[PDB]
């Protein structure tokens, strides 16, 4: 039971581990591998308008850079891990 | 093991031999028993139950349908069926590829090295043919000393 | 030009049947413009039957 | 020194702490893989000497072993027993989500080091008792991986012992071997 | 030479067709035993004139029906029938090998065995070839015609021991 | 530019050939003249798309034939004694006996019964009656005319989309695993939980009452609350008739596994589950590659960074991005192979495990349904290979591929071709040698005599699932083990009833005659895979020839100099393994469709006896099974299985039709040909009528295709009809 704080306590365990944690190792990783490239040139530089990445979205005021992809991203693996464990005790 | 019974309790198995020596026993009542086609048939009989005798005798496993099924796992019980002549085989047939490839080697060096494979020079055979006993020395030693494989570099290779 | 005269050489010619072969060299013509001077001879014949083949001196290495 | 005559390799020159030789396989060849291997053989001997007091101290004391004081968390109650006391904060979603929130932070700034010797041993805040800024240096890193990979090598012996002999544990094993012992060996998990 | 190596499997055709329509015609219309009163009970009794019309009944009632004692031989002294009849099928399915297939992608499949023989030092000085274009059609018709002869041999003198 | 007007080269062609090889290169968009690379993606992507609404239009006409011509309603009144009608038949050709014997099922007239099991899938999935299935055949033809109207969208100007978009692989994975894999499947999940279940259950929902019909007692609470269990309360039990709401219980996503008792099929509380299991895991995997929102992953960087240090890989995976996204014959040959190995796996997964209602029982059906899979997995596996060899002529770049696996293949392509072919003949030597033998031993009258191998290791992975027949008792089979233990309270008292039985399918009781044929399976799969990889890896060049990739893919040969260069090229590795295929495929279903033969009518001791020798095989399979289909029509009379006993001689024709091209050749048909245009040309009243193409023999490659085509249609038709007559007459 307790679907109010399970939840909440999991999604905020992992945004907790998203913004101080796992955050030098996610923005690392999305600049060593980059945007994604096909024969040398990216596929917004190749002509493909729907591939341009956005920044209006992106344009975060946050002071290490955690967008709001990466709480739609961490706060969804929050929400699979909260219900991992509302399924698992709830048997 | 594996569901199968043992071949000298099997009562399939004990069936085959009564319907296998009934059947030659018809053959032989149109006969003489003294004349020579009803030996062979009795010969026939003699070897039909040492058969039988001795396929129980070696811890055979005969499923339902009262026939010998052989165990190639490993088993400690059944290592005749497979493991044992398996190896005896492997050192047989080593033997076969121990003194073809020695002998490849001993007429690639030779004035006419193409007329010694259709004219396989028999004294030159026969010395390795006895030499192909001790051959899991001999490959082994020959792997270890590199001189069983051939480096890449003087091996014909096709374009990619 | 050319390894040597009845020296044993290895073709490093990708498209040729004797390729990583061991090969004895009959000919090399000195005459300038040739492009496949070394004639080398094989103990193996080819699909074709034939031993003999021309290949430049940048094709084959001494061995 | 792993073999005495045997020629050391190229890679493995004997000035690393516990460079005694050993590569058959030739595993840190590479080497950067090589950078990565002494990192990883320190912080797992680090742990398995976090280990073997957790699992003789626990079971000298009376409350079992490492597997049956492990095995409350496959049950719905189990209430976590800790010296012979139930924790009130014992239960599964709460110790694991501490434990990948608490280690995942400290497993985070361990690898945050650009330095590969402070990586190694990091000094500083996690020697208080000052023994690194001492006398002696060299045979206390020496200390560190023959102590450490004499703790690995018993942690394979805590591990191997529960598969080969389930429902008990290392000391029992300890005193299953000291009764009879030229009986009771690993020729009965090889032989059966 | 391609026509002779074609006119065998046409040979093959027309004999065959041959020596089938005379063992079912006199099977049926001819061969039999004779019992009081002057009756006459054939082995296939005047199913030529209704069955061998059709491709069914060749198939059904003479290459099935007296095909019934071929295959269940073993265990008898015409076992070796059966043997040589499933062995038949198995040189005409090797034929076909031969027959199908071409030179080209034999000879690359054997440079690729050259170089297993040359890894382990036992290649032979007589080179390893592929059997030539008319030696692969020959090989391929030898065991067409050698397969589907035995077939019929094996099948005739079965059948014909059998219920004679 | 006459036809083909794709290519030049053929227009200017004034023989015969050119109107075939314009059939037959019309698809190969990449070889056309003045072609581009929009062009082909453009083309590619509404060839898709009529692909996509061929495929609906069939749907909705086997649909439309079941709910107008088919008793789909009398078969879902009783599934066990109607059998299912396809379509009616309109033959001008029937006589009254024809009209009187191929009325079935109580129609009006002479019908064709399904074998497709399509009434067991549309009865499991909740279609009840004849309109309901009329309405799914209007929504399809709908669904196929959107696919028509959006194939010929793009490839307007407005629409067309840039090959920049086609090579973006990472956002196709993305909303290809979420929504094409994801979303499909928890939409799936929808219908088994709405419609499918209720359905089962007695009760009727439809689209009028799909807001009011609760799925749950109490739906979407339990769901939000995290309490799941809720889902999997009340299951249905043993006593459960399907469609019917007496013995039914209210839970819509259970655990239970193994088989519904009366249906011996999967119970659709488990696929729901099993659905909305497939749509979690495939949602959250969509949610990994990188396109438009910084997170994510660039597949470039990944198969850069997988390259192992010691250089056993030489330079790993990097330049295989490119590689696959530049080459469309590198991405349809991967689709191709794991389509074939899941098209096997759909093969072997619906006769052991049955996922429709009432299927089971029906054999015929499932025999059909195992043949089709496993032919169709044959013919799609062999084209990926076929695919990896176009990939390595025309698509496969040395330069960019610099000593990664893909160009360290070619570098040991000898290795793998020579190991290939020791493995074929170690199996084809021993299975064939222990065949022969027990062959040899029957002959002798000596059946103990036999080379007889238990096949321990598959029965020790039996016992490890849970049968108790052999003993082993490790794990699943004893009580002791902590997997049986982990087991035994979620899904095992499903699955152990299911495997304990004997009367299904699932792992069924294995002998030495099924070690026997698991070996030639495995000889088939072996010298296949030797055929092809050799034709994959021998595809740029060889010893014998090092310019193959010069000559295209499916070029004749090179002509009787240097020995003789017969089938040399790649197409002819493919062309030789499809009869390799058809041997594999043929020897696996010959071993399921006697397997199961036996098994249905309960004497399972006929296949422990006389499958481990190919006399029986011989005998007791082609010859006892083939007692009313060869008499399916007589002088006497003609029965229903008139039909299958003509589509069995038809396959003796194609199939032999095929060997006068597979065996004949070319210039002898030439010279033919060349007296009988003289003929033409001389003979008076027919010399007035002209040809406009000249009249040449058959091509070398169209030789190939049209013999191994009429090989493969009459290798189609004889099992087709001997599988479908030797189990639908002879029932059991
Ligand atoms: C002189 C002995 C010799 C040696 C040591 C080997 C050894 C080798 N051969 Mg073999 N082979 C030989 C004779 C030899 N062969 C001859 C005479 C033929 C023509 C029939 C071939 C035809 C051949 C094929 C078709 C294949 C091999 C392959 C192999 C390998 C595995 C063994 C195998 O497949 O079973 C042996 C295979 C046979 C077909 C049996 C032939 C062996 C004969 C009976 C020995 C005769 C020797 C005697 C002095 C004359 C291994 C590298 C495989 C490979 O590519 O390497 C992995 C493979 O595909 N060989
Ligand atoms: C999604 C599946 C798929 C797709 C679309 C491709 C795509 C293509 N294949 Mg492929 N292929 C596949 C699977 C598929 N195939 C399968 C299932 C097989 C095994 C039977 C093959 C075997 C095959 C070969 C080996 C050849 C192709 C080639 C081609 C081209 C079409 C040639 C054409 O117009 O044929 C028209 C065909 C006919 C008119 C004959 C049909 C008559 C029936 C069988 C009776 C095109 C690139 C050719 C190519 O790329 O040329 C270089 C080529 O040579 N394919
Ligand atoms: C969520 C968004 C979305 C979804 C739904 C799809 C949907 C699809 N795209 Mg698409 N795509 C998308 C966005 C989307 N894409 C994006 C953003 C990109 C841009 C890069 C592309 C670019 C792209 C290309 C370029 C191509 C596709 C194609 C296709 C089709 C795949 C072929 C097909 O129908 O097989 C259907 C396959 C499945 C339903 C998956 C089944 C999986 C296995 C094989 C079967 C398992 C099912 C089950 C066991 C069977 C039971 C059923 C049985 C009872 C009958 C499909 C309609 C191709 C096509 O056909 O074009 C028309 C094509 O050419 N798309
Ligand atoms: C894409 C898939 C799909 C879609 C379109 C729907 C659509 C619907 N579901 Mg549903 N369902 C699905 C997945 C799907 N289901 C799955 C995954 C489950 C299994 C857990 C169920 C089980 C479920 C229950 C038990 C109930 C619905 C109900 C609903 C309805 C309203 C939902 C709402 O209020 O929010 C609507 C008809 C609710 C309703 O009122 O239906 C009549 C209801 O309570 N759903
Ligand atoms: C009693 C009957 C018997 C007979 C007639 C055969 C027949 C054959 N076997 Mg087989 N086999 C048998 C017993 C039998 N086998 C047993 C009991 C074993 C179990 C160990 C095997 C396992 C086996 C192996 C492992 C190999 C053979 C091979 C051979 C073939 C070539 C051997 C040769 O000339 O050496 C050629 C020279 C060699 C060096 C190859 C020998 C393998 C070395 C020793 C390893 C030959 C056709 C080969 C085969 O079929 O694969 C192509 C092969 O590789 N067999
Ligand atoms: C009964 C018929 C039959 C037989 C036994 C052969 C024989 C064989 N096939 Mg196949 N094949 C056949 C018909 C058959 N095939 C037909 C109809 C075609 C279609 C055109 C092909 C085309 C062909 C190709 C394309 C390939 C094979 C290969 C081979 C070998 C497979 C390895 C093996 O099993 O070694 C065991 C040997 C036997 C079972 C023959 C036993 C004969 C005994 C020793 C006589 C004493 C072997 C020689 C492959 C090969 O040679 O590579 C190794 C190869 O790549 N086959
Ligand atoms: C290269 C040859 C080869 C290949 C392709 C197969 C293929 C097959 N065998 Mg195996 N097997 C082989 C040789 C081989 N076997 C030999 C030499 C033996 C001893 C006679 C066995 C004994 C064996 C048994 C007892 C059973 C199989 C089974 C199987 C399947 C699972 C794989 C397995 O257990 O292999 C294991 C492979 C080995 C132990 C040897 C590998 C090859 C060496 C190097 C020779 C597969 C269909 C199962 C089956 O038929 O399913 C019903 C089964 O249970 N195999
Ligand atoms: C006993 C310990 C054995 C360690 C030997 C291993 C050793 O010698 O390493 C050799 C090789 C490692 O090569 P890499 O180039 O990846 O690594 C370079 C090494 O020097 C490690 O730094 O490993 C293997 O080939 C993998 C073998 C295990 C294969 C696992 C298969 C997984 C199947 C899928 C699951
Ligand atoms: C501290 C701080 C702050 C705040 C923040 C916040 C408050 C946050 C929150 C956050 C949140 C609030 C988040 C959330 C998120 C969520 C999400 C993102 C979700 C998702 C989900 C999912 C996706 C799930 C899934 C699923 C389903 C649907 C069903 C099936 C199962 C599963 C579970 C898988 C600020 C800025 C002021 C600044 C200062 C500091
Ligand atoms: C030439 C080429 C190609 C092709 C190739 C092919 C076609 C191949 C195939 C291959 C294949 C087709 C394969 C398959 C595979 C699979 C596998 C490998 C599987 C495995 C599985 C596993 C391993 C799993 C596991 C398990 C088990 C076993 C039991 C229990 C459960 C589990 C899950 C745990 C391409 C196109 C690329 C292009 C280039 C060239
Ligand atoms: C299989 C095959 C081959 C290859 C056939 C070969 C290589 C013949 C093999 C003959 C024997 C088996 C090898 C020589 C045997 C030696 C006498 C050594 C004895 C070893 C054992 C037999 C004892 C072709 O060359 C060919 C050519 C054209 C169309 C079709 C085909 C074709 O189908
Ligand atoms: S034309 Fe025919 S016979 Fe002549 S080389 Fe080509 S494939 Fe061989």
């Amino acid at each position: 039971a307790n679907t109010a704080l399970t939840i909440t306590l999991s999604t905020g365990a992992l945004l907790f581990l998203g913004r101080f944690v796992f955050l030098p190792f996610q923005r690392d990783n999305v600049s060593r591998q980059g945007l994604p490239v096909q024969n040398g040139v990216t596929h917004f530089d190749a002509g493909d308008s729907r591939a341009q990445e956005v920044t209006s979205f992106l344009k975060t005021n946050d002071p290490a850079g955690f967008t709001i992809v990466d709480v739609l991203a961490w706060g969804a693996l929050g929400h699979a891990v909260g219900f991992f464990i509302l399924a698992t005790i709830n048997n | 093991v594996a569901g199968l019974t043992p071949c000298k309790e099997s009562k399939g198995f004990a069936k085959r031999q009564k319907q296998e020596i009934k059947k030659l026993e018809g053959r032989l009542k149109l006969y003489a028993p003294d004349s020579a086609p009803a030996l062979a048939i009795n010969a026939t009989i003699e070897k039909t139950k040492r058969r039988f005798e001795f396929y129980g005798n070696q811890g055979l496993l005969c499923g339902t349908d009262g026939l010998p099924h052989l165990i190639v796992d490993g088993d400690q019980a059944h290592l005749g069926e497979f493991v044992y002549p398996g190896l005896v085989f492997l050192y047989i047939a080593g033997w076969i590829g121990w003194v073809g490839r020695a002998y490849l080697i001993d007429v690639r060096t030779s004035k006419k090295p193409t007329e010694k494979e259709i004219i396989i020079d028999v004294p030159l055979a026969l010395r390795i043919m006895s030499k192909g006993l001790t051959w899991p020395v001999a490959a082994i030693g020959e792997l270890r000393s590199g001189k069983l494989v051939e480096k890449s570099s003087n091996i014909t290779v096709s374009p990619r | 030009i050319g390894p040597k005269r009845g020296s044993i050489v290895k073709v490093l010619r990708r498209e040729s049947y004797w390729f990583n072969d061991t090969g004895k060299v009959v000919a090399v013509d000195q005459a300038p413009g040739v492009r496949y001077p070394v004639v080398v001879r094989f103990d193996k014949v080819n699909y074709a039957g034939v031993s003999t083949n021309n290949y430049s001196p940048d094709e084959l290495e001494q061995s | 020194e792993w073999l005495p005559g045997n020629p050391r390799p190229s890679y493995l020159d004997g000035s690393a702490p516990g460079d005694f030789g050993f590569d058959p396989l030739g595993l840190g060849e590479v080497p950067e893989n090589l950078e990565r291997f002494k990192e990883s053989e320190l912080i797992h001997a680090r742990w398995a000497m976090l280990a073997v007091p957790g699992v003789l101290i626990p079971e000298a004391l009376g409350y079992g072993n490492w597997v049956s004081a492990q095995k409350w968390a496959a049950t719905p109650g189990g209430q976590a027993t800790y010296l012979g006391n139930p924790v009130p904060w014992g239960n599964l979603p709460v110790i694991l989500a501490i434990e990948f929130l608490a280690i995942a932070f400290a497993e985070s700034q361990r690898n945050g080091e650009p330095d590969p010797e402070k990586r190694k041993y990091p000094g500083g805040a996690f020697d208080p008792l000052g023994f690194s800024k001492g006398a002696n240096l060299e045979e206390l890193k020496l200390k560190e991986i023959k102590n450490g990979r004499l703790a690995l090598v018993a942690f394979l012996g805590f591990a191997v012992q529960a598969i080969a002999y389930p429902g008990t544990g290392p000391l029992e094993n300890l005193k299953t071997h000291l009764a009879d012992p030229w009986h009771n060996t690993i020729a009965h998990v090889i032989i059966p | 030479w391609d026509h002779v190596f074609l006119g065998l499997f046409w040979m093959y055709n027309a004999i065959s067709v041959v020596i089938f329509h005379f063992s079912w015609k006199m099977q049926s219309d001819v061969w039999g035993s004779i019992s009081d009163q002057g009756v006459v009970t054939h082995i296939t009794g005047g199913n030529f004139a209704q069955s061998s019309i059709t491709i069914n009944g060749w198939l059904r009632d003479f290459l099935w029906a007296q095909a019934s004692q071929v295959i269940q031989s073993y265990g008898s002294s015409l076992s070796a029938y059966g043997l040589l009849f499933l062995g038949a099928h198995f040189v005409w399915a090797f034929s076909l090998m031969f027959l199908f297939s071409g030179r080209g992608y034999w000879q690359e499949l054997i440079e690729s065995i050259v170089w297993a023989h040359n890894k382990l030092k036992v290649a032979p000085a007589i080179q390893p070839r592929a059997l030539s274009i008319v030696q692969g059609r020959a090989v391929g018709v030898a065991h067409y015609l050698l397969g589907g002869i035995a077939t019929t041999w094996a099948f005739f003198l079965a059948r014909i021991i059998s219920v004679g | 530019s006459r036809f083909p007007k794709f290519s030049r080269g053929l227009s200017q062609d004034p023989t015969t050939r050119r109107i075939w090889f314009g059939i037959a290169t019309a698809h190969d968009f990449e070889s056309h003249d003045d072609m581009t690379e929009e062009r082909l993606y453009q083309k590619i992507f509404a060839s898709h798309f009529g692909q996509l609404a061929i495929i609906f239009l069939w749907t909705s006409g086997n649909l439309f034939h079941v709910a107008w011509q088919g008793n789909f309603e009398a078969w879902g009144q009783d599934p066990l004694h109607v059998r299912p009608i396809a379509h009616a038949i309109w033959d001008p050709h029937f006589g009254q006996p024809a009209v009187e014997a191929f009325t079935r099922g109580g129609a009006s007239g002479p019908v064709n019964i399904a074998y497709s099991g399509v009434y067991q899938w549309w009865y499991t999935i909740g279609l009840r009656t004849n309109q309901d299935l009329y309405g799914g055949s209007i929504f399809l033809l709908f669904v196929s005319a959107l696919f028509l109207i959006a194939g010929w969208l793009h490839l307007q100007p407005k629409w067309k989309p840039s090959v920049s978009w086609f090579k973006n692989a990472e956002s196709r994975l993305n909303h290809h695993l979420s929504g094409l894999f994801g979303v499909s499947s928890l939409a799936w999940t929808g219908h088994l939980v709405h419609v499918a279940i209720p359905e089962s259950r007695g009760e009727h929902v439809r689209w009028n009452n799909l807001l009011t019909a609760l799925p749950h007692p109490q739906g979407l609470g339990p769901f939000f609350a995290g309490q799941w269990n809720v889902y999997a309360q009340n299951p249905d039990s043993n006593s459960h008739l399907f469609g019917t709401s007496e013995g039914a219980g209210t839970a819509i996503l259970t655990f239970l596994g193994g088989f519904h008792p009366q249906t011996q099929s999967l119970w659709l509380t488990d696929m729901a589950h099993h659905h909305l299991a497939i749509a979690v895991i495939f949602i959250i995997a969509g949610h990994m590659y990188r396109t438009n929102f910084g997170i994510g992953h660039s597949m470039k960087e990944i198969l850069e960074a997988h390259t192992p240090p010691g250089g056993r890989l030489g330079r790993g995976h990097k330049g295989l991005y490119d590689t696959i996204n530049n080459s469309l014959h590198f991405q349809l040959g991967l689709a191709l192979a794991s389509l074939g190995v899941i098209t096997s796996l759909v093969a072997q997964h619906m006769y052991s495990l049955p996922p429709y209602a009432f299927l089971a029982q029906d054999f015929t059906t499932q025999a059909a349904l195992y043949t089709h899979h496993q032919y169709i997995a044959g013919f799609i596996m062999t084209g990926a290979f076929a695919h990896g060899a176009i990939f390595f002529i025309r698509d496969y770049n040395p330069e960019q591929n610099k000593d990664n696996v893909l160009a360290r293949m070619l570098e040991h392509k000898e290795a793998i071709i020579s190991h290939l072919s020791w493995a074929s003949l170690f199996l084809g030597f021993h299975t064939l040698g222990l065949y022969v033998h027990n062959d040899v031993m029957l002959a002798f009258g000596t059946p103990e005599k036999q080379i007889l191998i238990e096949p321990v290791f598959a029965q020790w992975i039996q016992s490890a699932h849970g049968k108790a027949l052999y003993g082993f008792d490790v794990l699943l089979s004893s009580a002791d083990s902590p997997a049986f233990n982990a087991g035994q309270t979620l899904w095992l008292p499903g699955w152990l009833d299911a495997i304990n039985n004997n009367s299904n399918s699932l792992f069924l009781t294995i002998g030495p005659g099924d070690f026997l044929v698991h070996h030639a399976i495995a000889l088939g799969l072996h010298t296949t895979t030797l055929i092809l990889v050799k034709g994959a890896l021998d595809a740029r060049g060889s010893k014998l020839m090092p310019d193959k990739k010069e000559f295209g893919y499916s070029f004749p040969c090179d002509g009787p100099g240097r020995g003789g260069t017969c089938d040399i090229s790649a197409w002819d590795a493919f062309y030789l393994a499809v009869f390799w295929m058809l041997n594999t495929i043929g020897w696996v279903t010959f071993y399921w469709h006697w397997k199961h033969i036996t098994l249905w009518q309960g004497n399972v001791a006929q296949f422990n006896e006389s499958s481990t020798y190919l006399m029986g095989w011989l005998r007791d399979y082609l010859w006892l099974n083939s007692s009313q289909l060869i008499n399916g029509y007589n002088p006497f009379g003609m029965n229903s299985l008139s039909v299958w006993a003509w589509m069995f001689l038809f396959g003796h024709l194609v199939w032999a039709t095929g060997f006068m091209f597979l065996i004949s050749w070319r210039g002898y048909w030439q010279e033919l040909i060349e007296t009988l245009a003289w003929a033409h040309e001389r003979t008076p009243l027919a010399n007035l009528v002209r040809w406009k193409d000249k009249p040449v023999a058959l091509s070398i490659v169209q030789a190939r295709l049209v013999g191994l085509a009429h090989f493969s249609v009459g290798y189609i038709f004889t099992y087709a009809a001997f599988l479908i007559a030797s189990t639908s007459g002879k029932f059991g």
